[PDB]
């Protein structure tokens, strides 16, 4: 089965904590960072050192590929990426279109949907 | 197992014909409780066998030396003994060639010369060693020589110094790598050097008196060595490169053109003898065989096609790279197609496998007589099938495993290291040191390719095809042009085979296209509505779109002249085609084909298959000045073969005498054609076969001959005004074939020769060119072509009638006097071309006497094979092969492999 | 020369789907996270996100040793589906600026990065170095506009398309999560390329063209041969049901066509019967099967059916594909137009309805004739040049915009 891949976005303070952990390579990252997805498939909780962050799975506008390389000249596609798990410091941890993201990940694709995508003409 | 010897060979005594002293053999017995050892020696005076400072029982059968066993279970796995043998060489060594001062003749009486050829079991004529391809040894070498010689062994050179004062030097040579005793050699020759700098030291040896002539092969060596490093991506480890012109070096297992003793190429002369393809081939096949073969010492002699297929292949890249103006690309298919001639032979005669695996259950050896067992069966796998069919298969496997990938393959193989490492820190290094062929297989397999076991199996065993059946259609209503290609192979063990078989159809004005594939036995293939070509408007068809779309819609809408399907581009599949109505196909390939591999074969087919008038059209390709030497040649040879048909014989001929003067300006020539290079005369392969188109026509129909004679009389007026010039050898040599078959038809009123009555006008003048200038000394030209093929002008003008005993009465004298290696072989090839006609028994007796003892060993082979080729019987079969003394000579020529020449014993092997 | 991974070259599932329904076509190259029915991550609650650093180093090390063990030079590493994981090797991200570019790679396919450089006049010291890709010195432009002297432009290059790319930095907030049935894994990822508009190098077929119909036929044929090869029974045999499941839009009768030359129907007293390989039929080799259909041909076909689905959804019937604007944006029209222009058979509109950005920063691939004729071509080049420069400037820019509140 195809490997599933997606982007995790953390608030900057938490992202820093996690990045140092990824870089150290310590096994305990597995306890220090956990992801829980709720039954609705859109909301969830990311935990950094047991601190719960309200999270939402959103749909990115641009198709994004991850490509692996050995020599840095030839590249092999490993996956299509089209979703992002966005964690915030406020929000309902357990919440009772708003899942459409409007921006690409990179700077120039700000507002891609509204500014840089030819829109379809019906009929 | 003998791992290491240090051999100390003092004196090197020329005044005994003899070299003497002590091999010290370290042996690690790879078994428990060995009591006795089997070294090999041939014809060698042994003084004393000494083990651990006592004399030890040695009985010579193959020496059995008895080990003293003075410890318990002695000698167990990997115990180490120094066997100390004191040996003395005999005068008539098979291995060596020892000339003392006094039998060197008038022009020295001073400087001895002794030179040996190691490979393949001639090491036993030097010292007692174990003589085997399984036992892998590295050697030390101390020997002392006359100090006015310089010598060569195998194993890196580490210093020449004196034998402390006076008249003998000691060289110190030392091998690091494990190689068989095959490799070892010693050559003690002249001392006069000629070294260039800039590279790993290349330096040039000859006699002192012949050093001016060693500049053009020094600088060739500069280019050939330097270039090869880049493209093979392999440095040459050995710090120097010595090329030496031994006056006694004619071998055909050693040199040949290169013997591969350690950093000392041993060469024949061939100094400035006009190379341009011929020895540029020879020395790029040579400096190939220092990589694959020596660099990477494989452990299996059953893929020797890894040597010779890779060697052939790197000849063709370097040839077409560095010399791109004779355009190698359109010559590769001559080698390709000659192996086809020998692979069209099944049923007693005359084919062999390439991959020769000795299996126990080998039930079919009727046609395989050659194993691959001893010695001479290795020597005989430089026969043409073994070379350029290994070449052929390596070119295929490239195209499947791509070229960049097989690059990364062979570049790793050369520099992949096989180390030896023990726990007291003893670091050993082998590459320049053993490598295996089992892991070669695997490495290429990993990189690139699918099933190579099947594909290579149908090159060696019972595979390949004969004939491809062609039939054609073209239906008007549909515009679908339908081809029916079967294929057919008459032999035991026949199958259906792949062979990419391309066809390119040519519209009204030869402006079409194609493709095709056909690779099943009986196939019918459907070629879509290509009235307009894929190149509809390149400028292809604005040719029928000139004004022949509509004006000649009277003769396109009459599709009875259907779209003309040319057959087999570029010898795309190596078969015999069966394809009715083929004249247009040959023309279209002559004019519009871009690869000349097709053309030269499309005019071999124009030559033979019955063709209507193309004569005016293939004069295009007579003088297309981009084309090969040989396609311009075999464009003349079309008109030669086709030779009139009817009684417009003399209408061909004006076009022949046109390029009988190939812009020949002989009002300045032939005095400013000494100064020119002849401008090759546009290849003298093509000039030869314009007066030899004339001569073939003269031969074939006997109402030519006056007008041809007039023609070729003018070629004779052009001659006898030339000097020596390098390129112009090829002109002279294939104009003596021009002048032969001029007097040959001219007295083809046969009935013997008798005397040719009183044709003084011809016989005199033709003999005047035929013989040498008797004033002119023959100690000056180092080459001889003209008078090699001017004994051939002598014969064949005295063979079509027959002057018997005039011919050999030259060639016996000419192979006695000694001077001129070429001249000797020229004479000996004509002494056997005259026995090929002569059939009095005495001449064959004297011919196998001169086979026996003449006593150059290699010219001995040459004659022996040439008598084995041309048989002494005809159709009739009266006392077939029913001899008693020849069969004694036969068994006595068997096991002269044990001495040396590994092309003599398969002389015997064929006449067994 | 592109060498794809073995699973791609072999057109294995799921890398090369055999069939896609409307939903999958709408989601083409945008697979949504779908819940697992079993395995660790089918369970409720928090799940560990695992580090990959030790694993990444180890795999790089193992690969280099395998390299030195044969015994240097170039190795090909992408032999198994396991080699395609995001869990090891160096990783980059590529974000495509075209919402649905005319050609896209499948997982397992390869692309090169080329660094196109134009020398400065006189004494050029050489191109700047980049972290990725191989430098190409070009006197003529591989794009619609020309490089300026001293200009370096990076690009993706393969058999489907060439496209300029622009290296950016991943935001500090973002990580890559790899998700399997067994667990989550996390990698740092710093290099992300923006991909500009594609220059298509492969023609996308039209719906029900001879090319399209020949492709599905051949692909079906390949799937069938591979089924026989997978069978462990002797003589080899396959079930109709397995083919029908992979090709649910094929009639049983059309599948029987592909089977009639290589196999025999064996009837049994049960509604499951077998097709058994004929004893005189020789199954094609791995090499021969690969030659039948390439990954690129599958990509062209996928592009067509996905576009066809989007057109149906927008109300455009099969009779529409004198031509509607939306139909001009279809990959069979844009690729055809671009390739023809590349061969000098025509020019391109450039400014027009097929501009994928909708805002003038992309090219409209619509044929206009070569048909003051030095001015006609100079105006085409001028316009190409302007848009070429505009795209490079906007997509390479690190300017921060500014959310549009609308």
């Amino acid at each position: 089965e195809l490997e599933s891949q997606f982007i995790l976005r953390l608030p900057p303070e938490y992202a820093s904590t996690v990045r140092r952990a990824v870089q150290s390579g310590h096994v305990n990252l597995k306890d220090r960072l956990t992801i829980e997805l709720h039954p609705d498939g859109r909301h969830g909780i990311v935990r950094v050192d047991r601190v719960p962050l309200a999270s939402k799975l959103v749909d990115l506008p641009c198709v994004m590929e991850s490509l692996k390389t050995i020599d840095k000249k030839t590249f092999y596609k490993t996956a299509d990426i089209c979703q992002m798990l966005v964690s915030t410091v406020d929000g309902d941890l357990y919440p009772p279109k708003k899942f459409i993201w409007n921006h690409g990940i990179t700077l120039p694709l700000k507002n891609v949907r509204k500014r840089r995508f030819r829109k379809t003409a019906k009929k | 197992k003998l791992t290491h010897q240090v051999v100390c060979i003092n004196n090197i005594n020329f005044q005994r014909k003899s070299v003497v002293g002590f091999v010290e053999l370290t042996i690690f017995p790879t078994v428990a409780n060995l009591n006795r050892i089997k070294l090999n020696s041939k014809q060698c005076r042994i003084y004393r066998v000494r083990i651990n400072d006592l004399e030890a029982a040695f009985i010579y059968n193959e020496l059995c030396i008895k080990v003293p066993s003075e410890l318990w279970k002695h000698v167990d796995e990997l115990k180490v003994l120094k066997i100390h043998i004191n040996f003395s060489l005999d005068q008539p060594k098979g291995g060596l060639h020892f000339v003392v001062p006094s039998v060197e003749g008038s022009m020295a009486e001073r400087g001895a010369h002794v030179f040996s050829c190691g490979y393949q079991n001639s090491t036993r004529f030097w010292f007692p060693c174990v003589d085997s391809y399984s036992e892998l040894c590295t050697w030390k070498l101390e020997f002392t020589v006359d100090a006015a010689m310089v010598a060569v062994s195998n194993g890196d050179l580490v210093e020449t110094v004196y034998t402390h004062d006076m008249r003998k030097k000691t060289f110190h040579y030392m091998l690091t790598i494990p190689t068989a005793a095959s490799n070892i050699s010693l050559a003690i020759g002249p001392f006069e050097i000629l070294v260039d700098p800039y590279m790993h030291e290349v330096t040039h040896f000859c006699l002192p008196q012949l050093l001016p002539l060693l500049k053009h092969t020094t600088s060739y060596l500069h280019e050939v060595f330097e270039f090869y490093e880049e493209i093979l991506t392999c440095r040459y480890p050995y710090s120097c490169f010595k090329t030496v012109f031994i006056d006694e070096a004619y071998v055909e297992v050693a040199a040949y053109a290169s013997m591969s003793i350690f950093s000392t190429n041993l060469l024949h002369s061939a100094m400035i003898i006009d190379e341009t393809p011929l020895t540029r081939r020879c020395l790029a096949q040579s400096l190939a065989q220092q990589f694959f073969g020596c660099f990477i010492s494989r452990m299996s002699w059953s893929d020797e096609w890894v040597l010779k297929g890779i060697s052939g292949y790197i000849y063709g890249l370097w040839m077409k790279k560095t010399f791109g103006v004779n355009e190698y690309r359109h010559w590769i298919k001559e080698e390709l197609d000659k192996i086809v001639a020998y692979e069209l032979k099944t049923g007693g005669v005359l084919l062999h496998p390439i991959f020769g695996g000795g299996k126990e259950k080998d039930n079919p050896a009727s046609h395989l007589h050659f194993s691959i067992k001893h010695p001479h069966t290795l020597s005989w796998e430089y026969y043409s099938m073994f070379q350029c069919k290994a070449h052929l298969v390596m070119r295929l496997i490239e195209n499947r495993i791509s070229m960049e990938f097989m690059l990364q393959v062979f570049n790793k193989l050369l520099s992949l290291a096989s180390t030896a490492s023990s726990q007291k820190f003893q670091s050993h290094m082998w590459s320049q040191m053993l490598v295996s062929t089992s892991g070669f297989l695997k490495s290429i397999s990993n990189v690139s390719g699918k099933d190579i076991q099947p594909l290579i199996k149908q090159w060696v065993d019972q595979s390949g095809v004969v004939k491809f059946y062609g039939s054609f259609a073209f239906n008007r209503k549909r515009n679908v042009l339908e081809l029916e290609i079967k294929q057919d192979y008459t032999s035991p063990g026949t199958q259906k085979y792949v062979g990419p078989l391309k066809v390119t159809v040519q519209e009204l004005d030869g402006s079409f296209n194609h493709t095709l594939q056909i690779e099943e036995n009986s196939l019918k293939h459907d070629i879509p509505c290509h009235s307009k070509s894929r190149r509809n408007k390149k400028k292809k068809i604005p040719l029928m779109n000139g004004e022949e779309v509509d004006m000649d819609l009277s003769a396109m809408d009459a599709d009875s002249p259907l779209l003309w399907i040319r057959i087999d581009p570029d010898m795309s599949v190596l078969r015999k085609v069966e394809f009715e109505q083929a004249d247009f196909m040959w023309q279209y390939q002559l004019r519009y084909e871009r690869d000349v591999v097709a053309q030269q074969e499309s005019i071999l087919a124009l030559e033979k298959f019955p063709t209507p008038a193309s004569r005016l059209a293939l004069t295009d390709i007579l003088e297309q000045e981009q084309c090969f030497y040989r396609v311009r040649m075999s464009a003349c040879f079309c008109l030669a073969k086709i030779a009139n048909s009817m009684v417009s014989t003399w209408t061909g001929p004006p076009a022949m005498k046109s390029l009988f003067t190939r812009m020949f300006c002989c009002k300045s020539c032939p005095n400013i054609v000494k100064t020119n290079n002849f401008m090759s005369f546009q290849s003298y392969f093509l000039q030869k076969t314009m007066p030899v188109a004339m001569a073939l026509l003269r031969d074939v129909h006997n109402l030519c001959p006056k007008e041809v004679l007039t023609f070729i009389l003018d070629l004779i007026k052009y001659n006898d005004n030339r000097k020596n010039k390098f390129s112009d050898n090829y002109y002279r040599a294939e104009m003596i074939d021009a002048l032969a078959n001029s007097v040959t038809p001219a007295v083809s009123v046969n009935n013997e020769v008798r005397t040719l009555d009183n044709l003084n006008p011809d016989v005199r003048l033709i003999l005047e060119e035929i013989t040498r200038f008797l004033n002119m000394e023959k100690l000056l030209p180092s080459y001889r072509h003209t008078i090699t093929v001017s004994c051939l002008r002598a014969i064949r003008v005295l063979q079509k009638n027959g002057h018997v005993p005039s011919d050999p009465a030259l060639f016996k004298s000419y192979a006695e006097y000694g001077h001129f290696v070429d001249i000797r072989i020229a004479a000996l090839e004509a002494v056997v071309d005259y026995t090929k006609v002569d059939r009095s028994y005495e001449e064959l007796q004297w011919l196998l006497n001169m086979i026996q003892n003449d006593p150059v060993p290699y010219v001995r082979h040459k004659i022996l094979n040439m008598l084995t080729k041309n048989p002494p019987f005809t159709k009739n079969m009266e006392s077939p092969l029913c001899n008693e003394a020849l069969v004694d000579q036969l068994w006595k020529l068997m096991n002269s492999g044990t001495s040396h020449d590994w092309r003599l014993r398969c002389g015997a092997v064929d006449l067994y | 020369i592109i060498q794809h991974s073995i699973p791609a070259v072999e057109l294995r599932q799921p890398f090369f789907p055999t069939h896609m329904g409307p939903i999958k076509l709408r989601q083409f190259h945008r697979p949504p996270l779908k819940k697992y029915s079993f395995g660790a991550l089918s369970q409720p609650g928090p799940h560990s996100v695992q580090p990959l650093l030790k694993h990444i180093k180890k795999k790089a090390k193992m690969r280099e040793q395998e390299r030195q063990a044969s015994g240097g030079g170039e190795m090909f590493f992408m032999r198994t589906p396991q080699d395609l994981t995001g869990k090891d090797g160096d990783l980059i991200l590529a974000e495509y600026s075209e919402e649905n570019g005319p050609l896209m790679m499948q997982v397992g396919m390869a692309t090169k990065i080329k660094n196109y450089y134009k020398r400065k006049p006189g004494k050029d010291p050489g191109a700047p170095d980049c972290k990725y890709g191989e430098t190409v010195y070009c006197h003529t432009s591989p794009f619609l506009g020309s490089l300026h002297p001293g200009q370096l432009l990076q690009a993706f290059e393969n058999n489907l398309f060439r496209a300029p790319i622009y290296l950016h930095k991943m935001p500090e907030t973002d990580f890559l999560i790899i998700r399997t049935r067994q667990g989550y894994y996390i990698r740092e990822l710093v290099d992300i390329f923006v991909v500009g508009q594609q220059c298509p190098l492969f023609e996308v077929p039209g719906p029900n063209s001879k090319r399209a119909n020949t492709h599905i036929r051949d692909f079906l044929q390949v799937f069938i041969y591979r089924l026989f090869w997978k069978s462990k029974d002797r003589p080899r045999r396959i079930r109709m049901e397995d083919i029908k499941k992979a090709f649910p839009s094929h009639s049983e009768s059309s599948i029987r066509k592909r089977l009639k030359l290589c196999a025999d129907f064996k009837r049994t007293g049960m509604d499951s019967n077998w097709w058994v390989l004929k004893s005189d039929f020789r199954l094609p080799t791995e090499e021969e099967i690969r030659a039948m259909v390439s990954p690129e041909q599958c990509c062209a076909y996928y592009s067509m059916i996905a576009a066809e689905q989007r057109l149906k959804d927008a109300g455009y019937g099969e009779k529409s594909f004198k031509i509607d604007d939306e139909v001009r944006t279809a990959p069979w029209n844009t690729t055809r137009a671009f390739i023809a222009a590349m061969k000098g058979k025509c020019l391109l509109e450039v400014t027009g309805v097929a501009d994928p950005t909708g805002c003038g920063e992309g090219f409209s691939y619509v044929k206009i004739p070569n048909k003051s004729v030095a001015e006609h071509q100079e105006r085409y080049k001028e316009e190409c040049q302007r848009i070429f420069d505009l795209q490079n400037k906007v997509l390479s820019s690190t300017e921060v915009l500014s959310t549009d509140t609308d």
